[PDB]
């Protein structure tokens, strides 16, 4: 994935 | 790891090192939820090109500010809990 989709993930 | 929802939403306070680094992405106040520190944070990871380019889920921090906030040479974005203890370590 893109890191964005990565810390999206940790974020939410 | 991953964290129940109701922990993104606590308040905390960034120590000044920490402050300092999110100040740098545009956030502006002394209080924040842990969903808008990680916001900042990622922003800042972001900016300064710290994530690896071809398996973006590692992120290099040796030679950052980044890196002497953590106390890691580098990290996964998938260890959730290890990024979590890294910010509550690095609150006031
Ligand atoms: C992570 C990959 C890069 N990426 C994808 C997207 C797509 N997106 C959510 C949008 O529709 C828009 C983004 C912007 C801008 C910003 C912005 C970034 C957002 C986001 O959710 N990111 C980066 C992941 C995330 C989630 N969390 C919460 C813990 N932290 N990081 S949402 C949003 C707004 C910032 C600059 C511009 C749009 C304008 S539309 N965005 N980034």
């Amino acid at each position: 994935l893109t890191f964005g989709e990565y810390w999206a993930q940790l974020a939410s | 790891s991953q964290i129940p929802a109701s922990e993104q939403e606590t308040l905390v306070r960034p120590k000044p090192l920490l402050l300092k680094l999110l100040k740098s992405v545009g956030a502006q106040k002394d209080t924040y939820t842990m969903k808008e520190v990680l916001f900042y944070l990622g922003q800042y990871i972001m900016t300064k090109r710290l994530y690896d380019a071809a398996q973006q889920h590692i992120v290099y921090c040796s030679n950052d500010l980044l890196g002497d906030l953590f106390g890691v040479p580098s990290f996964s974005v998938k260890e959730h809990r290890k990024i979590y203890t890294m910010i509550y370590r690095n609150l006031v």
